[PDB]
C-alpha cells in the first residue's frame, strides 16, 4: 500500500501540509456560529457566482449529525462529506453501546480525532 | 498388490503385479505399478493409486529440476524426496512406496517407505497386501550378490506365490532391470508363472 | 547523470554504478585468500591489530557453513555475516529435502542468485563484500570467489581485499610451479606466506594470522581451524620467507 | 431438516406449437403449517421466465441475484438476454456454490426472439442442465408431475390446448402432495404476447 | 529508493489547491461539450462528439451518453476510458441498492457515491485522479426530475441547466439567458441544440457529430422512458428545430 | 524488496496533459503501418511483416492474432506489449464471459475488456502505459461485422475503415476515397492491398505481408463434425499463396 | 530526467533503461553463433579465460535448461545465471502441469513475456542479457529462438549474437543465398559443428584452439556440451581439408 | 451410466448412454454424456452430472488457451494431467469419472480418470454403473488390430449391454470417432432402440375444462415512447 | 553529499554515510569505560544531566544475571537493542537451559544492526554499546558499533573524550588483567581509567555509575552513595 509520509515537520517546526489545509479553509465560503441564552444559530454564506442552481437538491451547508447536533463547515466540500459520514456513524454507534446520544463535546472530540489522525498517517493528506 | 525390489551383483531389479481393484472388482488387470522418476531411479507403488501417482509425478518433477541444476541425483536423494512428501502429508496419504535405483559409484540400492513416512535402506524389500504371504519364502531364499537370472527367478517365484494367495494381486508380473547396461523391461504371463 | 544514485539503474554504458561502488568497500577491506590443493581447500585471512586491547585469537573472521564448507570475506564484515547466515539457511533446506550435504557448485549458485537479487531493486543495497568459499564434496575439492554483482567462478587460487594484487601474483607462481598439484599441508604453509607477503599493503599496524582448511585426508572432508603447533609451524615458515 | 422440503412447492413447464407454458403453485409453509397462499415462484427477466422451487429464502435470494445479473447484462450488451444464454448463466451461478449450494430447483422457459424457437430447461441445485424438448418438472411433487406430464403430453399443441394440459398436470399432481397447492398460476407465452391465469383449486 | 520518483498526487499547494485536481479540470476543458437541461415534464441530454471521421461507424458508437439504469443516465466529459471504470461502478452500486431495499436508487445517493470515490483519489492512495466530469440526468419519486454534475475533486452540485467540457463559460451564459422555470421538454430540446450550435468549435452542427437523449414522463401513464436518439432521429430533430 | 512503487507514474501536467499516454502514442506513431476495412459481408485486417533479419523466420512472429473464433487483432507500436495484451485478451474473453454465459463475447465487449486493462496501466501504481494501438475486427450474431481501434489511454472507437502507425495519415485519406457501403469482402481485400503497398518500401508479396479476414463461417477449419449449430470460425488468416493470387489481379 | 532511470516512456516514446540493458549485453565481449542441420541444432560461443588463477572448467555461458533445450547467453554472468535458473524452473513446471516437454519456442515466449514485464513495471529492472534457446523440437524440428531485454523474440534459420554479430550474420546470410535452403544439408552433427566453427573463423578472422571455443549441440531427445578434447577433434578435421 | 472407450487401427472411439437419474427417477431420457475438450479430444463422463460438465469445460477452456499460447494442437496427456491434478486437489469431492480419448501429433490415446485423481491406460475401458456389463462384452469380443467399423460395433454393443442390463443406464447410444488425420465425427443418437410406442388414447382436453379466476396481459416489453 | 539521503546508497568511494552519521551520534554521547580481568568484568560510566534540577541519565542496563551493557548515543536505540538481548538471553535459557555466550550475543547484535543498513525506508541504530559478561569461558568484554561491527577486547572506552581512557588501559594492560579475585581493585582501575577522559567536571556521588560481573558475582549496578567508596 501507499505509505508515503506526506505530513512532515520542516526545519522551523512547521507541518506545511496541515498549514496548507488551513489555506483551503480560508478559501471556503464563510460560516458563523452564535449561541444565545437558550439557543444556537448557524449562519452560512452561499456564493452567488452559481445561479441556474437547483436549491431543492443542491447539498445544503448545514448537516444534521444527529437529531440534536448539527455540523457546518468551511473548506473542501468533498472532504466535508467524509467527516460528516464518519460522525453520523459514530453518533449511532454511541447510542447503540452507551444507550445515550452523544454530547456535543464528545462528537467534536471524535471529529477532531479523525482530523488529527490524517496529519500523522502514511499515504494520506 | 505385490511389489518388490531386489539388489544383486550387477544392479537392482524391481518387480510388481498388474492388478488394480475397487473392492472385489478388478478395475484394471494390466496396470503398470513400476514407475519412473528418473533414468535409472524407479519406484514400486502400493496403496492408493491416486496418491501414489500424485506423489510420483511430484518426485519426477523434483528430480528433473535437481538434474537441471546439480546433475544426476543419487537413489538416496530420490528416497528422501519421497519421504518428505509421505512424512509431512501422512494424515492425508495412503502410499507404500519402494524406491530402487542404480549408480555407478553406489551400484544397486533399495529404499522402502511404508505408511508412516519412515525410510529403510535394505538389500531387498517387499510391500503391498500380498507381501505378507511371502515374508517367509523371501527371507529363506534371498542371497546377496545373486546373478541376473537368479534374481529374476527369485522375484518371479516370490510374486507368483503372492499372486496365488492375495486377491488384490494378479494379472501379469512386470519387472524392470536396472544395471550399467541400461534399462530392460520384462513381462511374465499367467501361463508361465502359475505352473511354477 | 544521476544513474549512480539508485541501485538497479542501468547507466548509458550498461553498467550498474552502485554495484561498482560496493566493490570499493571490498577493496578497502583486509586481505583474504583461498588455495585449492590436491584433495581440498585452504582459507586464510589478515586480521589487523588496531590496539593492544584486542584479545588475541578471539575475534574470529572465517566462518563455517554446514560442516564441509568454509567462508571468508573482505569488505563490510556485517554484510559477509548476513550472506553466511543465508548460506546456512540455503544449505539447511537443501540437506532437508535432498538428504546429501549441499555440493559446492550448488551452494555457489545459491549465494550467487541471492547476491544478484540485491542488484535488481532500488529498495535494497548491494553487498559490500567479495566472498571466497569452498570445500570438499562427492566430486572432490572446489574453490569459488563471489563478487558484489553476483558474479562467481571456480578458482585454482583466489584473493581479495587491499592486498589482492600482491596475493594474486604469489598464487600464479604456485599454479605454474606445481602443475601436478599442491598438498594440503603445503597449502597451509603457502597460505601463511602469502598473507605475510600481502601484509606489506597494510604495514602500518601489525596483524594476526588466521587459517582454516578442508581436506579429504587431513580433516576427513570437514572444515577445521588451523591451531597450535601447526599454526606456529606455518607462522615460522612465513617469517623465515620474508627475511 | 431437509432444506428442499421445509417450505414446499412445485413448478412445471411445457412446449407447444410456437409457444411455451410455465406454471407453479402458491403455497409457502413451515413444514405442516401453511403460512402464505400468495407466494409466487415464477419470475421474468425480459421475455425469459424463471420458476424456482425449494427453500424459499434461496428462491427470493436467487430471483434478486438473477434480476441483478440480467439488468447488468442488458446495460452492457444493449439487448435482452435469451433463454439459451440465461440457462448457461443459471448453471454457472449455481456451480460456483458447489460445496455450499442454494437448495433450489430452477426451471427456465421462453421463446428465442430471433429464431422464434420455443425453449425450456431444468436444473439440479448445483447446476446440471436438463434441456428437454417436451417438459420440465420441479418440486416436492416432481414424481407426481412426471407421471402426469408423461401421460397427458403430446407434441405441437396449440396455446389454448396447451393451457388445459399443463393446468391439469399441475392441479392433479399438487392434490397428491401435502406441501403443494393453496392456489396456482399458469403463464402462456407466445412470441409477442403473454397471458397469466390464476387457477381455481382446492384450498387444503 | 522509490521515493525519488514519486509525484505525490495528493498534496496541497501553498495556496491550498489540489494540483492534480486542477490539472484534471484543465484536461476536461478540452473535451467535447455536454449539456443538460431540466424541464417540468422531462430532462434533455445533448453532447458533441469530438472531431469525427466519415469512416467512423456512428450507429454502433457511444462516447458521451451512457445508461446507468432505467431511470438515470450520464453525459461524459473527459477521458472515456476513465469514465467507463466509474460508470461500471455506478451501475453496480445501483443494483446493490435495488437488491438491498427492493427500490430504485435515489439519484442523489448514486451521485454522492461516485463523488465519494473521486474524493478518495485526491486524499489517499498516491494515484492520479479520474479525468472525468459527469452530468447526471435522472428521476425518482422524491425529488422528481434532477440534474447533477460531479468533477475530479469529488464535489457535486444540483442544476436546472448546466454544461461541462469545452466552452462552458459561453454555454452557461446562453443557458442562463433563455432558460425559464415553466419550460417544457420540446422547448428544452431546442435550447440545448441551439446552445451547442453557437458554442461549437466546428464549422456546422450536423447529425454525425452529436449524441442526444431525453428522459420523459412521455411514457404511457405514470412511468419514465429513456430515449437514446439514433443517427436518423438526430437528423430529423435538427431539421425540425431549423438548424440544418 | 517489495514493490514500493505504489504511486502513479502517469500524472496530469499543468497544461492538463497526461505525459506518459502522449509519449506512448508517439511510440505507436513510430510503429509499422497496419489497417482495417469493413465490408458488407466481412472485415479485413492487414499489416507488414517487418523482418528484423533475413536469417529470422518471420512466419514464427505473428502480428495478426486470433482472439476468439470470430474476433481477430492487429497492432502498431511495441510488439512485446502487444503479445502480452493478446495473452490477457484471450484469457479475459474466457474468465469474464465464456465461463459465465457459455458463448464467446461480442466484439464490442471484448474490446471493452482490453480497453479496461490498458486504462489501468495508465492509473495504477508503479507501471507505464502500453505502447500500442490495436485494431480489433470481429463478428457476432446481433451486431454483425465490426471494426474497433484501441489506444494507450484505453479509449476505443468503431470504424468503417482506418489505419494506424507509420503512414496512417496518408492511408486514411486513401481509404476515404475508395470506401462505400456496398463493398463486398473481395473488394475490401483488394483495397487493403492497394492501401498497404503505399507504406511498404521493400518486397511486397505474401511472405512480407500478413493479412486476415473476418468473413463466412469455415466448417473445414472447425476440426469436427456432428453439431449443426457449430459451423466454424469466421476468422481466417490468408496464406502466402492466397495473397499472391490477388496481387496478380492488382 | 527520471524517465531515464526507470522504465517509463520518454517524450520520443522510448524506454532508455531497456536500451541501456541492450548495451550491458556486450560487456563480456563474447560472440555466439547458432545454426540448424537436418537432424540437429548447433550453438558455438567464444570462451575467454583471462586469469590464470581461474578454474577454466567453471567458466561457461552455455546452459543445459532441460534434457531437450539448451541456452547460450550474451551478457554478464549474474544476470545470465538468473535467467538460467528461471528457465530451468519454468521448463520443469511446464512438464509437470501439461504432461509433455516444454518446446523451445514456448519457453522463449515465456521468458520474453517475463522480460516484457520488467519493461512495464518500474520496481523491476531489465536483465542485461540476450538468451538464445536451441533444440530439436518434436513438431517443428531443429529450432533456434532468441530473446532480448525488450521482450522481443523470434525464430531463426540461423543467428549470431555479440559485439561482432553483424560480420557473422552477413557471412551466414551469403551462404544461405547460395544454397537456397533454410538449413545446413548435412547428416552428422559433427560436420554441422565443423561448419559452424569454420564460418565463425571466416567471419571473425581469428584462429581457435581447443580452449578458445565452447560448443553446445542439440539432437533429438537430448542437448549436450562438448569437452575440450571433442572440440580438438573437430578442429583437426577442419585443418585437414 | 455406461461409458466406454475402444482403440483401433488408426484411432480411438468412445461411446455413452443417454440416461440421467435422480434416485430411481429418470431426470433426462436423452442426456449428452460425450463432452468436447478440444476439436480432436473428447471425453465421456460418469458420476455427478454438474461435475463432469464443469470440470470438462474448465479444462477445455484452459486447453484452448494453452493451444493458442503454444501455437500447437492440444495433446491428450495435457488434458489428462490437468484433469487428474484438479480432481486430486479436491480429494474426490468433485465426483467426475471420465474416459478421455483423442488424436494429436503424438498419435491416438485412450485414458480413464477417477474422482480421486488416479489415471489408467488401456486399449479398452469402461466406467459407470453399467461398466461391468460393458466390460463383460469388451473382454469377450475385443481383439488387437480392430478396424474402425469393428470398433464402433464393439463400443456400441458394450453400451447396449449397459442400457439393457443396468438400471442406471438407458435410452440411446452416443458415439464419437477420432481417427488419425481426419476430423472427429460426433454421432449423436447413433442408435435409438428405445422409442416409446404410440399411446392408446389422446388426452387433449376440451377448451374451457380448467377453472380460471383471473386473466391479465403481462408486460414483457420495455417502457414505451410517447 | 548526494549519497547520504538514505542507507541504501553507497558513495563513489564505497562509503555508507548514514551509517557514518549514526557513528557520529556515539561520539557526542557521554564517556563510558569497560575493562576485565580473568575473574571479573567491570563497566564504568559517566552519567550526564540536563541541568542542576534534572536527574543524571542512566547509562547501564542489565540484560541477564550474567550479562549487561553500558550505552553511549541515542538512549532509546539502546533500549531497543538491550530489549532484544534480554529476549535472546531469555530464549537461550527457556529453550536450551543454557546461559547465552557473550560472543554469540555479539553476533546477534551485529546481524540485527546490519539489516537496518541494507534496506530502504529504515535507518541505522544511533548508539554504541559495551557488553560485559561472565559465561563458561570466563570473563568477556565486547564493543558494539551500529555499523554492525562487534569486537572482543580486554578493555575499551566509547563516547566523548574516550581516547584518553583507551590509552591508559593500553598502558595498564599487563596490570589490570592480573587483578584476579579482587573486585575493588579492578573497579579502582576502571575509575582511574575513566578519570583520564574528564575535563572541568569531576566524579561526584550522583555522577558516577559502576557495574560488575564475575565468577561468583551476578551483574549488579552501583549508583548513589554505593560508589562514594570509589570517589
Ligand atoms: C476409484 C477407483 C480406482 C482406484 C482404486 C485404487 O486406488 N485401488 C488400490 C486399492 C485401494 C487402496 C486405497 C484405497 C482404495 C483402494 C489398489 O488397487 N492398489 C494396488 C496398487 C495401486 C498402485 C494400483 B495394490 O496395493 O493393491
Ligand atoms: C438433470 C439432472 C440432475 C441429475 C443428478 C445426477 O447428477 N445424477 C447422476 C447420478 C447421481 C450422481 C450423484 C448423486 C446422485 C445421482 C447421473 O445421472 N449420473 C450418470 C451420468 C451423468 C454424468 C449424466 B451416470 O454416471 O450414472
Ligand atoms: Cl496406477
Ligand atoms: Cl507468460
Amino acid at each position: 500500500g501507499y505509505d508515503r509520509a506526506l505530513s512532515i515537520f520542516s526545519p522551523d517546526g512547521h507541518i506545511f501540509q496541515v498549514e496548507y489545509a488551513l489555506e483551503a479553509v480560508k478559501r471556503g465560503t464563510c460560516a458563523v456560529g452564535v449561541k444565545g441564552k437558550n439557543c444556537v444559530v448557524l449562519g452560512c454564506e452561499r456564493r452567488s457566482t452559481l445561479k441556474l442552481q437547483d436549491t431543492r437538491i443542491t447539498p445544503s451547508k448545514v448537516s444534521k449529525i444527529d437529531s440534536h447536533v448539527v455540523l457546518s463547515f468551511s473548506g473542501l466540500n468533498a472532504d466535508s462529506r467524509i467527516l460528516i459520514e464518519k460522525a453520523r456513524v459514530e453518533a449511532q454507534s454511541h447510542r447503540l453501546t452507551l444507550e445515550d446520544p452523544v454530547t456535543v463535546e464528545y462528537l467534536t472530540r471524535y471529529v477532531a480525532g479523525v482530523q488529527q489522525r490524517y496529519t500523522q498517517s502514511g499515504g494520506v493528506r | 498388490t505385490s511389489i518388490m525390489a531386489v539388489t544383486f551383483k550387477d544392479g537392482v531389479i524391481l518387480g510388481a503385479d498388474s492388478r488394480t481393484t475397487t473392492g472385489a472388482y478388478i478395475a484394471n488387470r494390466v496396470t503398470d505399478k513400476l514407475t519412473r522418476v528418473h533414468d535409472k531411479i524407479w519406484c514400486c507403488r502400493s496403496g492408493s493409486a491416486a496418491d501414489t501417482q500424485a506423489i510420483a509425478d511430484i518426485v519426477q518433477y523434483h528430480l528433473e529440476l535437481y538434474t537441471s541444476q546439480y546433475g544426476t541425483p543419487s537413489t538416496e536423494t530420490a528416497a528422501s524426496v519421497f519421504k518428505e512428501l509421505c512424512y509431512e502429508n501422512k494424515d492425508n496419504l495412503t502410499a507404500g512406496i519402494i524406491v530402487a535405483g542404480y549408480d555407478d559409484k553406489n551400484k544397486g540400492e533399495v529404499y522402502t517407505i511404508p505408511l508412516g513416512g519412515s525410510v529403510h535402506k535394505l538389500p531387498y524389500a517387499i510391500a503391498g497386501s500380498g507381501s505378507t504371504f511371502i515374508y517367509g519364502y523371501c527371507d529363506k531364499n534371498f542371497r546377496e550378490n545373486m546373478s541376473k537370472e537368479e534374481t529374476v527367478d527369485f522375484i518371479k517365484h516370490s510374486l507368483s506365490q503372492a499372486i496365488k494367495w492375495d486377491g488384490s494381486s494378479g494379472g501379469v508380473i512386470r519387472m524392470v532391470v536396472l544395471t550399467a547396461a541400461g534399462v530392460e523391461r520384462l513381462i511374465f504371463y499367467p501361463d508361465e508363472y502359475e505352473q511354477l | 547523470t544521476g544513474y549512480d544514485l539508485s541501485n538497479s539503474v542501468f547507466s548509458p554504458d550498461g553498467r550498474n554504478f552502485q554495484v561498482e561502488y560496493a566493490v570499493k568497500a571490498v577493496e578497502n577491506g583486509t586481505t583474504s585468500i583461498g588455495i585449492k590443493c590436491n584433495d581440498g581447500v585452504v582459507f586464510a585471512v589478515e586480521k589487523l591489530i588496531t590496539s593492544k586491547l584486542l584479545v588475541p585469537q578471539k575475534n574470529v573472521k572465517i566462518q563455517v557453513v554446514d560442516r564441509h564448507i568454509g567462508c571468508v570475506y573482505s569488505g563490510l564484515i556485517p554484510d559477509g555475516r548476513h550472506l553466511v547466515n543465508r548460506g546456512r539457511e540455503e544449505a539447511a533446506s537443501f540437506k532437508k529435502l535432498y538428504k546429501t550435504p549441499i555440493p559446492i557448485p550448488a551452494f555457489a549458485d545459491r549465494l550467487g542468485q541471492y547476491v544478484q537479487a540485491h542488484t535488481l531493486y532500488n529498495s535494497v543495497r548491494p553487498f559490500g563484500v567479495s566472498t571466497i568459499f569452498g570445500g570438499v564434496d562427492k566430486n572432490g575439492a572446489h574453490l569459488y570467489m563471489l563478487e558484489p554483482s553476483g558474479s562467481y567462478w571456480g578458482y585454482k587460487g583466489a584473493a581479495t581485499g587491499k592486498g589482492r594484487q600482491s596475493a594474486k601474483a604469489e598464487l600464479e607462481k604456485l599454479v605454474d610451479h606445481h602443475p601436478e598439484g599442491l598438498s594440503a599441508r603445503e597449502a597451509v604453509k603457502q597460505a601463511a606466506k602469502i598473507i605475510y607477503l600481502a601484509h606489506e599493503d597494510n604495514k602500518e599496524k601489525d596483524f594476526e594470522l588466521e587459517i582454516s582448511w578442508c581436506s579429504l585426508s587431513e580433516t576427513n572432508g570437514l572444515h577445521k581451524f588451523v591451531k597450535g603447533d601447526l599454526l606456529q609451524e606455518a607462522i615460522d615458515f612465513a617469517q623465515k620467507e620474508i627475511n | 431438516s431437509d432444506p428442499s422440503s421445509i417450505n414446499g412447492g412445485i413448478v412445471v413447464a411445457m412446449t407447444g406449437k410456437d409457444c411455451v407454458a410455465i406454471a407453479c403453485d402458491l403455497r409457502l409453509g413451515s413444514q405442516s403449517l401453511g403460512v402464505s397462499n400468495k407466494f409466487e415462484k415464477i419470475f421474468h427477466y425480459g421475455h425469459v421466465f424463471l420458476g424456482i422451487t425449494g427453500l424459499a429464502t434461496d428462491v427470493t435470494t436467487l430471483n434478486e441475484m438473477f434480476r441483478y445479473k440480467t439488468n447488468l447484462y442488458k446495460l452492457k450488451e444493449e439487448r435482452a438476454i435469451e433463454p439459451e444464454t440465461f440457462t448457461q448463466l443459471v448453471s454457472s451461478s449455481l456451480y460456483e456454490r458447489r460445496f455450499g449450494p442454494y437448495f433450489v430447483g430452477p426451471v427456465v422457459a421462453g421463446i428465442n426472439s430471433k429464431s422464434g424457437k420455443p425453449f425450456i430447461a431444468g436444473f439440479d441445485l448445483i447446476g446440471c442442465i436438463d434441456e428437454a424438448k417436451d417438459f420440465i418438472v420441479s418440486g416436492t411433487a416432481s414424481d407426481q408431475l412426471f407421471g402426469m406430464c408423461e401421460s397427458l403430453y403430446e407434441p405441437n399443441l396449440e396455446p389454448e390446448d396447451l393451457f388445459e394440459t399443463i393446468s391439469q398436470a399441475l392441479l392433479n399432481a399438487a392434490d397428491r402432495d401435502a406441501l403443494s397447492g393453496w392456489g396456482a398460476v399458469v403463464y402462456i407465452i407466445k412470441k409477442d404476447e403473454v397471458v397469466k391465469r390464476y387457477l381455481k383449486m382446492r384450498q387444503d | 529508493g522509490s521515493r525519488r520518483y514519486d509525484s505525490r498526487t495528493t498534496i496541497f499547494s501553498p495556496e491550498g489547491r489540489l494540483y492534480q485536481v486542477e490539472y484534471a479540470l484543465e484536461s476536461i476543458s478540452h473535451a467535447g461539450t455536454a449539456i443538460g437541461i431540466m424541464a417540468s415534464d422531462g430532462i434533455v441530454l445533448a453532447a458533441e462528439r469530438k472531431v469525427t471521421s466519415t469512416l467512423l461507424e456512428q450507429d454502433t458508437s457511444t462516447e458521451k451518453l451512457y445508461k446507468l439504469n432505467d431511470k438515470i443516465a450520464v453525459a461524459v466529459a473527459g477521458l472515456t476510458a476513465d469514465a467507463e471504470i466509474l460508470i461500471n461502478t455506478a451501475r453496480i452500486h445501483a443494483q446493490n441498492y435495488l437488491k438491498t431495499y427492493n427500490e430504485d436508487i435515489p439519484v442523489e445517493i448514486l451521485v454522492r457515491r461516485l463523488s465519494d470515490i473521486k474524493q478518495g483519489y485526491t486524499q489517499h492512495g498516491g494515484l492520479r485522479p479520474f479525468g472525468v466530469s459527469f452530468i447526471y440526468a435522472g428521476y425518482d419519486d422524491r425529488y422528481g426530475y434532477q440534474l447533477y454534475t460531479s468533477n475530479p475533486s469529488g464535489n457535486y452540485t444540483g442544476w436546472k441547466a448546466i454544461s461541462v467540457g469545452a466552452n462552458t463559460s459561453a454555454a452557461q451564459t446562453l443557458l442562463q439567458m433563455d432558460y425559464k422555470d415553466d419550460m417544457k421538454v420540446d422547448d428544452a430540446i431546442e435550447l440545448a441544440l441551439k446552445t451547442l450550435s453557437k458554442t461549437t468549435d466546428s464549422s456546422a452542427l450536423t447529425y454525425d457529430r452529436l449524441e442526444f437523449a431525453t428522459i420523459r414522463k412521455g411514457a404511457n401513464d405514470g412511468e419514465v422512458y429513456q430515449k437514446i436518439f439514433k443517427p436518423q432521429e438526430i437528423k430529423d430533430i435538427l431539421v425540425k428545430t431549423g438548424i440544418t | 524488496m517489495t514493490d514500493r512503487y505504489s504511486f502513479s507514474l502517469t500524472t496530469f501536467s499543468p497544461s492538463g496533459k497526461l505525459g506518459q499516454i502522449d509519449y506512448a502514442l508517439t511510440a505507436v506513431k513510430q510503429g509499422v503501418t497496419s489497417l482495417g476495412i469493413k465490408a458488407t459481408n466481412g472485415v479485413v485486417i492487414a499489416t507488414e511483416k517487418k523482418s528484423s533479419s533475413p536469417l529470422a523466420m518471420s512466419e514464427t512472429l505473428s502480428k495478426v492474432s486470433l482472439l476468439t473464433p470470430d474476433i481477430g487483432a492487429v497492432y502498431s507500436g511495441m510488439g512485446p506489449d502487444y503479445r502480452v495484451l493478446v495473452d490477457k485478451s484471450r484469457k479475459v474473453a474466457h474468465t469474464s464471459y465464456k465461463r459465465i454465459y457459455g458463448e464467446y463475447p461480442p466484439t464490442k465487449l471484448l474490446v471493452s475488456e482490453v480497453a479496461k486493462i490498458m486504462q489501468e496501466a495508465t492509473q495504477s501504481g508503479g507501471v507505464r502505459p502500453f505502447g500500442v494501438s490495436l485494431l480489433i475486427a470481429g463478428h457476432d450474431e446481433f451486431n454483425g461485422f465490426s471494426l474497433y481501434q484501441v489506444d494507450p489511454s484505453g479509449s476505443y472507437f468503431p470504424w468503417k475503415a482506418t489505419a494506424i502507425g507509420k503512414g496512417s495519415v496518408a492511408a486514411k485519406t486513401f481509404l476515404e476515397k475508395r470506401w462505400n457501403d456496398e463493398l463486398e469482402l473481395e473488394d475490401a481485400i483488394h483495397i487493403a492491398l492497394l492501401t498497404l503497398k503505399e507504406s511498404v518500401e521493400g518486397e511486397f508479396n505474401g511472405d512480407t505481408i500478413e493479412l486476415a479476414i473476418i468473413g463466412d463461417e469455415n466448417p473445414d477449419l472447425l476440426g469436427y463434425t456432428g453439431i449443426p449449430t457449430d459451423k466454424g470460425p469466421r476468422f481466417r488468416k490468408l496464406t502466402s499463396q492466397e495473397i499472391n493470387d490477388r496481387l496478380e489481379a492488382l | 530526467g527520471y524517465d531515464r532511470h526507470i522504465t517509463i516512456f520518454s517524450p520520443e516514446g522510448r524506454l532508455y533503461q531497456v536500451e541501456y540493458a541492450f548495451k550491458a549485453t556486450n560487456q563480456t565481449n563474447i560472440n555466439s553463433l547458432a545454426v540448424r542441420g537436418k537432424d540437429c541444432t548447433v550453438v558455438i560461443s567464444q570462451k575467454k579465460v583471462p586469469d590464470k588463477l581461474l578454474d577454466p572448467t567453471t567458466v561457461s555461458y552455455i546452459f543445459c535448461i532441460s534434457r531437450t533445450i539448451g541456452m547460450v547467453v550474451n551478457g554478464p554472468i549474474p544476470d545470465a545465471r538468473n535467467a538460467a535458473l528461471r528457465a530451468k524452473a519454468e521448463a520443469a513446471e511446464f512438464r509437470y502441469k501439461y504432461g509433455y516437454d516444454m518446446p523451445c519456442d514456448v519457453l522463449a515466449k515465456r521468458m520474453a513475456n517475463l522480460s516484457q514485464i520488467y519493461t512495464q513495471r518500474a520496481y523491476m529492472r531489465p536483465l542485461g542479457v540476450i538468451l538464445t534457446f536451441v533444440s530439436v523440437d518434436e513438431e517443428l524440428g531443429p529450432s533456434i529462438y532468441k530473446t532480448d531485454p525488450a521482450g522481443y523474440y523470434v525464430g531463426y534459420k540461423a543467428t549470431a549474437t555479440g559485439p561482432k554479430q553483424q560480420e557473422i550474420t552477413t557471412n551466414l546470410e551469403n551462404h544461405f543465398k547460395k544454397s537456397k535452403i533454410d538449413h545446413i544439408n548435412e547428416e552428422s552433427w559433427e560436420k554441422v559443428v565443423e561448419f559452424a566453427i569454420t564460418h565463425m573463423i571466416d567471419a571473425l578472422g581469428t584462429e581457435f584452439s581447443k580452449n578458445d571455443l565452447e560448443v553446445g549441440v542439440a539432437t533429438k531427445d537430448k542437448f549436450f556440451t562438448l569437452s575440450a578434447e571433442n572440440i580438438e577433434e573437430r578442429l583437426v578435421a577442419i585443418a585437414e581439408q | 451410466t455406461t461409458i466406454v472407450g475402444v482403440k483401433f487401427n488408426n484411432g480411438v472411439v468412445i461411446a455413452a448412454d443417454t440416461r440421467s437419474t435422480q434416485g430411481p427417477i429418470v431426470a433426462d431420457k436423452n442426456c449428452a454424456k460425450l463432452h468436447r475438450i478440444s476439436p480432436k479430444i473428447w471425453c465421456a463422463g460418469a458420476g455427478t452430472a454438474a461435475d463432469t460438465e464443469a470440470v470438462t469445460q474448465l479444462i477445455g477452456s484452459n486447453i484452448e488457451l494453452h493451444s493458442l499460447y503454444t501455437s500447437r494442437e492440444p495433446r491428450v496427456v495435457s488434458a489428462l494431467q490437468m484433469l487428474k491434478q484438479h480432481l486430486f486437489k479436491y480429494q474426490g469431492h468433485i465426483g467426475a469419472y471420465l474416459i478421455v480419448a483423442g488424436v494429436d501429433p503424438t498419435g491416438s490415446h485412450l485414458f480413464s480418470i477417477h474422482a480421486h485423481g488416479s489415471t489408467d491406460v488401456g486399449y479398452y475401458l469402461s466406467l459407470g454403473s453399467g461398466s461391468l456389463a460393458a466390460m463383460a462384452v469388451l473382454e469377450s469380443h475385443w481383439k488387437q488390430d480392430l478396424t474402425k467399423e469393428e470398433a464402433i460395433k464393439l463400443a456400441s454393443d458394450a453400451i447396449q449391454a449397459g442400457i439393457w442390463n443396468d438400471l442406471g443406464s438407458g435410452s440411446n447410444v452416443d458415439v464419437c470417432v477420432m481417427e488419425i488425420g481426419k476430423d472427429a465425427e460426433y454421432l449423436r443418437n447413433y442408435l435409438t432402440p428405445n422409442v416409446r410406442e404410440e399411446k392408446q388414447k389422446s388426452y387433449k382436453f376440451p377448451r374451457g375444462t380448467t377453472a380460471v379466476l383471473k386473466e391479465s396481459i403481462v408486460n414483457i416489453c420495455d417502457i414505451q415512447e410517447e | 553529499n548526494n549519497y547520504d539521503g538514505d542507507t541504501v546508497t553507497f558513495s563513489p568511494t564505497g562509503r555508507l554515510f548514514q551509517v557514518e552519521y549514526a557513528l557520529e551520534a556515539i561520539k557526542q554521547g557521554s564517556v563510558t569505560v569497560g575493562l576485565r580481568s580473568n575473574t571479573h568484568a567491570v563497566l564504568v560510566a559517566l552519567k550526564r544531566n540536563a541541568d542542576e534540577l534534572s536527574s543524571y541519565q542512566k547509562k547501564i542496563i542489565k540484560c541477564d544475571e550474567h550479562m549487561g551493557l553500558s550505552l553511549a548515543g541515542l538512549a532509546p536505540d539502546a533500549r531497543v537493542l538491550s530489549n532484544y538481548l534480554r529476549q535472546q538471553c531469555n530464549y537461550s535459557s527457556l529453550v536450551f537451559n543454557r546461559k547465552l555466550a557473550v560472543e554469540r550475543a555479539g553476533h546477534l547484535l551485529c546481524d540485527k544492526a546490519q539489516k537496518n543498513t541494507q534496506s530502504y525506508g529504515g535507518r541505522p541504530y544511533g548508539v554504541g554499546l559495551l557488553i560485559i559478561g561472565y559465561d563458561k569461558s570466563g570473563a568477556h568484554l565486547l564493543e558494539f558499533q551500529p555499523s554492525g561491527n562487534v569486537t572482543e577486547l580486554y578493555g575499551t572506552a566509547i563516547g566523548a573524550r574516550s581516547q584518553g581512557a583507551k590509552t591508559y588501559l593500553e598502558r595498564t594492560l599487563d596490570t589490570f588483567i592480573k587483578i584476579d579475585g579482587n573486585p575493588d581493585e579492578l573497579i579502582k582501575a576502571g575509575v582511574e581509567a575513566i578519570s583520564q577522559s574528564l575535563r572541568d567536571e569531576s566524579l561526584t556521588v550522583d555522577n558516577l555509575s559502576i557495574a560488575i560481573v564475575g565468577k561468583d558475582t551476578p551483574f549488579t549496578i552501583y549508583d548513589g552513595e554505593a560508589v562514594a567508596k570509589y570517589i
